[PDB]
RNA sequence: CCUGAAGCAACCCUAGGUCUUCCCUUUGAUGUGAGCUAAUAAGGAGUAACCGAUUC
C-alpha cells in the first residue's frame, strides 16, 4: 500500500481501460505495463438489475469506486484506454463510456492521454444475423 | 481473507539512453514466496508509452513499446520493442479523393534485430488544382511503392539499432521518402505507420548496459 | 467557487420543452472579451445582469 | 411637505440596493417614493411595466391571497404599515431597507427546469431572470408569514415582522431561505 | 508608452493567463503608520440631482500634487526607519488589477539596497483616466479629433479633479488628522495615510492611501467621476435616455467599457480602508462640446461589495503583488521597468542604465 | 398530539415574571405576552392594559387587530 | 420601626468609627443543559416497487 514516489510532485499514472458495450460497463485499471490489475468495478457488480448493466448512472458508480480503490495504494493519475465492442459488431462506445471517464475526473483523479483501441479488423468472419439482418 | 496487494513490491521502470525523460513510471510484483521469482515474472512485460510523455513534449500520436528484458537491483531497464502510430492519426490521415499507398520491408540490423516498417504515403493536391480527385496511376503508384521499400531497407540495414530509433524519433526515413517520390506523384502526409520486431538476438547485458548509458 | 456577473447582450431564441426557458448571449463584466450562451427561467430583457454560480459552464445552443 | 415624502412616517433616502442585479427591478427611492402602498396600477399593462410598481406595493398586492383575501388592499396596507413598526421597535433599522434587504437574500440564483434533445426528456439547471428573483421572492416571505400565522397567536402583522427580520438577516428560519436553499440545492443535484 | 531602447536588457517575462492563477492567502491588517493632510465634509445633497434636476459642472483652481516614492519626504523618513517596499496606491492598483489592462503603462522599480520603491516616471502619462479602453472597439480616432484617446483622456482627467472638490463643502472646517499635507487656501481637500503590511514570504510593505474627503452619518470617502462623451459611436447607451429604469445596466455597460479604470479605481478604495467609493456621473452639453459638462446622478458602493460585486480577488491581487516584490527583491540593484506590452497582453521586465 | 393550557388568571409567579419581565422587551404585544407567559389574549391585554394606565410602558399604535406597547425609554 | 458586619497596606486631618469587604440585590459577556428551530436537513436515492416492446 506504499507507492514510493514524492508527497509534493510526483504523479504515479495507472491505465484504464474502459470496454463499454451496448449492454455493459467495465472500468479496469492496471500497471503501464498492463499486466498486472488494480481494480475492475463493472457496471452489473454496482446495479442490481439486468436492463441498467449499461446505463451512465452504473458506470458513474463503478468509476467512482476504482478510483477511491486505486487512491489508497496510490494511483494519483490515469491514462485511457476506451473502445466498443468491434470485431464485426458496433464501433460506437456504448453509452456509459461518457459518464465513468467523467466520474474518475469528478472524483479527483487526473487524465494523462486518452484513445481508442477498439479491435478494427482488416477484413472480418461473418456477422450474426442472417442475410435479412435482425427483423423486428 | 488475505490482503492481496500486502505482499506487492513497487519496482522504478527506466527507458534506454535515446529519450529525454528516463524513467517512464512504476510497476507492480509479488514479493518471491516459494519457487517463481519477483524479477523472472517481471522480465518480459511490454509498455506502450507515447513520444511527448518519452520525451519532455512533442507529438503525443508516436508510441514506443519497450520490454523490460532485464532487472537489475529496484530498477526494470526496457530496450526497444516496436513502434505504432495512434488510431487518432491513421484515421484522420486516411481521407477521400486521394490514393494511400503502402510498403513493408523485412529487413536486418548490423546487430541480430530483424524488423518489419511499414511506410504509408497519401497523393497532395496541387496549390492551383481544379480537379477535384488527384489520383495515381498504378504503375506510378508500383514505382512510388519500390521506392519507398528501396530507402526503408538503405536506412536500416546498414547501421544498428541505436541509430535506428535515433531515427524514428524525428521521422527522418518518412521525410526522405517524401522528397524522394516528389518527380514520380507528390505525396504529403508520409509517415512509418508501425515498426515490428520479428527477431532478437541471444541477450547480451554489456550491449543493453551501453544503450543504458 | 465565486459568483460571477453575466451581462445579458442581445437576447436571441426561446426554449425549453414548453418554450419556458429564455436562451441568451450574455458578455462577461469580468473578463472583457467572454461571451457564452445560457438558458435562462423568467421573462429577461435586452441589457440587464445576472447572477451564474459557475462562470464555466455553458448550455446547447439549438 | 415639497421637499422629502416620508412613507407615512418612514424616510425615502439613505437606503442603498447594494446588488447590481436586482438593483432595476426594487423600487424604493426618489420617483417611487410615494406616502401610501395603494394606488391604481395599470403595471399588467405591458410586459416590464410591473418592475416600476412601489416594492411596498408589490408585498400589499401578494399579501392579500387564498380566496376568502381576494381584494382587501385597505387590511393589507394596515397589514404593511403595523410590519413596519414592529420591525423597526425589534431591528432599529429603516424598515423598507430591511424589507430590501429580505428581497435579495431570499430571490434565488439558480432553478432546475425540462430541456430537449426533444426526444426522451431532461432535467437541468437555469438561471432565473432578475425580476423573476424579485417575483419569487416577495412571494416566498408572503406564503412564509401567512402559513405560519395559521391556527396561532401570532398575528399576521407579527409573522411578516418575523420573516422579514430573519429573511433581511439570512437566516435560513424564515421560509423564504428555507425554500431558496432546496432549489439551490435540487438545481446544484442535476447541473 | 515609452520607446524602448537597443541598451535595455529584457530579464523575465510574465503573461495574463500566468498572472490570473496566482494567489497569496495570509495578507495581514494594514497598520495606520501615519495619517497626514486635512478633508473637508461631504454635501449629501448634490443626490438630489438626478436626470431632470442636474447641476453645472463648474472650473474649481485646487492644487493637485503628482508627488512619486522618489519625492515623498516621509517615505524618505520611514525608508531607514522600517520598510523595504514602498509604492503609492495608483501604482500598487495597476500591478494588483493588471489581468485587466489593454493600453501601454510601466512601473520604475528601484532597488536601491535591500528596498524596492515601486516608483512611477514624472511627466509621463501615468496620471491620465483612459476612457472605453475595453470595448469592442477602442476608439481609432487621430491626435487631432476631439474624440481621440488623448482628449477624451485629457478632459475625462479634467472633469474627475473638477467633480471631487465640485460636490464638496469645500470651505466649511476640514477634519484634520495630526499633520499638514506634507507637500505644502490654495490646496485641495486630500488626506495621505501611510499602512504597513506585513506579508507572508518575509517582505515589509508600505503604501501611501489616499482618502478624498469625509462624509458623516463620520466616514471616509474615495471619489471618482464616470465619463459618457459620445455613447452612440462609444459603443454604450444613453444616460440622458432615463438612466432611472436601466441604472443597473447604465452601471454594468460602462463598467465593462472601463474594466480596468474602476477595477484601479475600486482596488485604490480597499487599499486605503475606505468603507464607502462614491462615484460622479458627468456627460458633456452636446455630444461634439468638449468645453461643456452636466452631473446627471451619482451613487455610493462599499468597495468590498463593489470589488465582489464586478469583478476581483484580494487574493490574485496581493498574490501577484507578492510575486512581482519577490521577483524585483530577487535580481539585482538600480532601475528597472514593468513595461506591458503594448498591443499583445504580456507584461515585460527590463534593466536600464543610470540615466532614463 | 400536543395541546395548549394557557392560565385565565395569573399564578403568583407568573405575575411576578410579568411585573419584572415584560416591561424588558423592546415588543410588548398582548400574542407575544399570551405566549411568553402562558396566559389567555384576554388575560393579556387586561394586564398590558393595566401596565399602561399604572404608567410603565410606552404605547406607540391601538387598533381592534393590533395593539403595540414599548418598554419605555431610559434617559 | 430596623436589616450585614469585621478588618482597613502606612503617616496627618476629620467624624466615635463619616467605613466599605465578606455578599443580599439589578443591569453587560462567556461555556454547558433544555425548548422551538434548523428540516422533509443532508445521506439512504432518482435506489426499491409499479409501468414499459407486442397484438387495432
Amino acid at each position: 500500500s506504499l507507492g514510493p514516489q514524492v508527497a509534493e510532485g510526483e504523479n504515479v499514472f495507472g491505465v484504464c481501460h474502459i470496454f463499454a458495450s451496448f449492454n455493459d460497463t467495465f472500468v479496469h485499471v492496471t500497471d503501464l505495463s498492463g499486466k498486472e490489475t488494480i481494480c475492475r468495478v463493472t457496471g452489473g457488480m454496482k446495479v442490481k438489475a439486468d436492463r441498467d448493466e449499461s446505463s451512465p448512472y452504473a458506470a458513474m458508480l463503478a468509476a467512482q469506486d476504482v478510483a477511491q480503490r486505486c487512491k489508497e495504494l496510490g494511483i494519483t493519475a490515469l491514462h485511457i484506454k476506451l473502445r466498443a465492442t468491434g470485431g464485426n459488431r458496433t464501433k460506437t462506445p456504448g453509452p456509459g463510456a461518457q459518464s465513468a471517464l467523467r466520474a474518475l475526473a469528478r472524483s479527483g483523479m487526473k487524465i494523462g492521454r486518452i484513445e481508442d483501441v477498439t479491435p478494427i479488423p482488416s477484413d472480418s468472419t461473418r456477422r450474426k444475423g442472417g442475410r435479412r439482418g435482425r427483423r423486428l | 481473507v488475505v490482503d492481496p496487494f500486502s505482499k506487492k513490491d513497487w519496482y522504478d521502470v527506466k527507458a534506454p539512453a535515446m529519450f529525454n525523460i528516463r524513467n517512464i513510471g512504476k510497476t507492480l510484483v509479488t514479493r518471491t514466496q516459494g519457487t517463481k521469482i519477483a524479477s523472472d515474472g517481471l522480465k518480459g512485460r511490454v509498455f506502450e508509452v507515447s513520444l511527448a510523455d518519452l520525451q519532455n513534449d512533442e507529438v503525443a500520436f508516436r508510441k514506443f513499446k519497450l520490454i523490460t528484458e532485464d532487472v537489475q537491483g529496484k530498477n526494470c531497464l526496457t530496450n526497444f520493442h516496436g513502434m505504432d502510430l495512434t488510431r487518432d492519426k491513421m484515421c484522420s490521415m486516411v481521407k477521400k479523393w486521394q490514393t494511400m499507398i503502402e510498403a513493408h520491408v523485412d529487413v536486418k540490423t548490423t546487430d541480430g534485430y530483424l524488423l518489419r516498417l511499414f511506410c504509408v504515403g497519401f497523393t497532395k493536391k496541387r496549390n492551383n488544382q481544379i480537379r477535384k480527385t488527384s489520383y495515381a496511376q498504378h504503375q506510378q503508384v508500383r514505382q512510388i511503392r519500390k521506392k519507398m521499400m528501396e530507402i526503408m531497407t538503405r536506412e536500416v540495414q546498414t547501421n544498428d539499432l541505436k541509430e535506428v530509433v535515433n531515427k524514428l524519433i524525428p521521422d527522418s526515413i518518412g521525410k526522405d521518402i517524401e522528397k524522394a517520390c516528389q518527380s514520380i506523384y507528390p505525396l504529403h502526409d508520409v509517415f512509418v505507420r508501425k515498426v515490428k520486431m520479428l527477431k532478437k538476438p541471444k541477450f547480451e547485458l554489456g550491449k543493453l548496459m551501453e544503450l543504458h548509458g | 467557487q465565486p459568483i460571477k456577473l453575466a451581462r445579458v447582450t442581445k437576447v436571441l431564441g426561446r426554449t425549453g420543452s414548453q418554450g419556458q426557458c429564455t436562451q441568451v448571449r450574455v458578455e462577461f463584466m469580468d473578463d472583457t472579451s467572454r461571451s457564452i450562451i445560457r438558458n435562462v427561467k423568467g421573462p429577461v430583457r435586452e441589457g440587464d445582469v445576472l447572477t451564474l454560480l459557475e462562470s464555466e459552464r455553458e448550455a446547447r445552443r439549438l | 411637505t415639497p421637499d422629502i415624502k416620508l412613507f407615512g412616517k418612514w424616510s425615502t433616502d439613505d437606503v442603498q440596493i447594494n446588488d447590481i442585479s436586482l438593483q432595476d427591478y426594487i423600487a424604493v427611492k426618489e420617483k417611487y417614493a410615494k406616502y401610501l402602498p395603494h394606488s391604481a396600477g395599470r403595471y399588467a399593462a405591458k410586459r416590464f411595466r410591473k418592475a416600476q410598481c412601489p416594492i411596498v406595493e408589490r408585498l400589499t398586492n401578494s399579501m392579500m391571497m387564498h380566496g376568502r383575501n381576494n381584494g382587501k388592499k385597505l387590511m393589507t396596507v394596515r397589514i404593511v404599515k403595523h410590519a413596519f413598526e414592529i420591525i423597526h421597535l425589534l431591528t432599529g433599522e429603516n424598515p423598507l431597507q430591511v424589507l430590501v434587504n429580505a428581497i435579495i437574500n431570499s430571490g434565488p440564483r439558480e432553478d432546475s427546469t425540462r430541456i430537449g434533445r426533444a426526444g426522451t426528456v431532461r432535467r437541468q439547471a437555469v438561471d432565473v431572470s432578475p425580476l423573476r428573483r424579485v417575483n419569487q421572492a416577495i412571494w416566498l416571505l408572503c406564503t412564509g408569514a401567512r402559513e405560519a400565522a395559521f391556527r396561532n397567536i401570532k398575528t399576521i402583522a407579527e409573522c411578516l415582522a418575523d420573516e422579514l427580520i430573519n429573511a433581511a438577516k439570512g437566516s435560513s428560519n424564515s421560509y423564504a431561505i428555507k425554500k431558496k436553499d432546496e432549489l439551490e440545492r435540487v438545481a446544484k443535484s442535476n447541473r | 508608452s515609452v520607446t524602448v531602447r537597443p541598451d535595455w536588457v529584457t530579464i523575465e517575462e510574465m503573461d495574463f493567463p500566468r498572472l490570473s492563477k496566482l494567489t497569496l492567502p495570509g495578507v495581514k491588517e494594514g497598520e495606520d503608520v501615519l495619517c497626514c493632510g486635512a478633508v473637508e465634509y461631504y454635501d449629501k445633497s448634490y443626490d438630489r440631482v438626478n436626470v431632470k434636476n442636474e447641476k453645472p459642472l463648474q472650473r474649481i483652481d485646487r492644487i493637485f500634487h503628482t508627488v512619486t516614492t522618489t519625492d515623498d519626504p516621509v517615505i524618505r523618513k520611514l525608508s531607514k526607519t522600517e520598510g523595504n517596499v514602498y509604492a503609492t496606491d495608483a501604482i500598487l492598483a495597476t500591478i494588483m488589477c493588471c489581468t485587466r489592462s489593454n493600453y501601454s503603462w510601466d512601473i520604475v522599480i528601484e532597488k536601491i539596497g535591500n528596498k524596492l520603491f515601486f516608483d512611477k516616471r514624472d511627466n509621463t502619462e501615468f496620471d491620465l483616466l483612459t476612457v472605453n479602453e475595453t470595448s469592442v472597439e477602442p476608439p481609432q480616432d487621430d491626435g487631432n479629433s476631439l474624440n481621440s484617446p488623448r482628449n477624451l483622456a485629457l478632459e475625462a482627467t479634467f472633469i474627475n479633479h473638477n467633480f471631487s472638490q465640485q460636490v464638496l463643502k469645500s470651505n466649511e472646517p476640514r477634519y484634520k488628522f495630526d499633520e499638514p499635507n506634507p507637500f505644502i487656501g490654495e490646496v485641495a481637500s486630500v488626506a495621505y495615510r501611510y499602512r504597513k503590511w506585513d506579508l507572508n514570504n518575509g517582505i515589509t510593505l508600505i503604501a501611501r492611501c489616499e482618502h478624498d474627503a469625509v462624509m458623516q452619518g463620520t466616514q471616509f470617502l474615495t471619489i471618482k467621476a464616470l465619463n459618457e462623451w459620445d455613447s452612440k459611436l462609444a459603443n454604450g447607451v444613453e444616460w440622458r435616455r432615463k438612466l432611472d429604469t436601466q441604472r443597473g445596466a447604465v452601471l454594468a455597460n460602462e463598467l465593462r467599457n472601463n474594466a480596468c479604470k474602476l477595477a484601479k479605481w475600486t482596488v485604490q478604495a480597499l487599499l486605503a480602508g475606505s468603507d464607502q467609493l462614491k462615484f460622479g456621473y458627468v456627460s458633456r452639453a452636446s455630444v461634439r462640446d468638449s468645453s461643456k459638462h452636466v452631473i446627471l446622478e451619482t451613487q455610493q458602493y462599499k468597495p468590498n461589495e463593489f470589488a465582489t460585486q464586478i469583478n476581483l480577488n484580494m487574493d490574485n491581487a496581493w498574490g501577484i503583488l507578492r510575486c512581482i516584490i519577490d521577483i524585483c527583491m530577487n535580481q539585482k540593484d538600480g532601475k528597472y521597468l514593468i513595461m506591458k506590452d503594448p498591443n499583445k497582453p504580456m507584461i515585460r521586465l527590463y534593466d536600464i542604465p543610470d540615466n532614463t | 398530539r400536543d395541546k395548549l393550557n394557557n392560565l385565565v388568571l395569573f399564578d403568583k409567579a407568573t405575575y411576578d415574571k410579568l411585573c419584572k419581565e415584560v416591561p424588558n422587551y423592546k415588543l410588548i404585544t398582548p400574542a407575544v405576552v399570551s405566549e411568553r407567559l402562558k396566559i389567555r389574549g384576554s388575560l393579556a391585554r387586561a394586564a398590558l392594559q393595566e401596565l399602561l394606565s399604572k404608567g410603565l410602558i410606552k404605547l406607540v399604535s391601538k387598533h381592534r387587530a393590533q395593539v403595540i406597547y414599548t418598554r419605555n425609554t431610559k434617559g
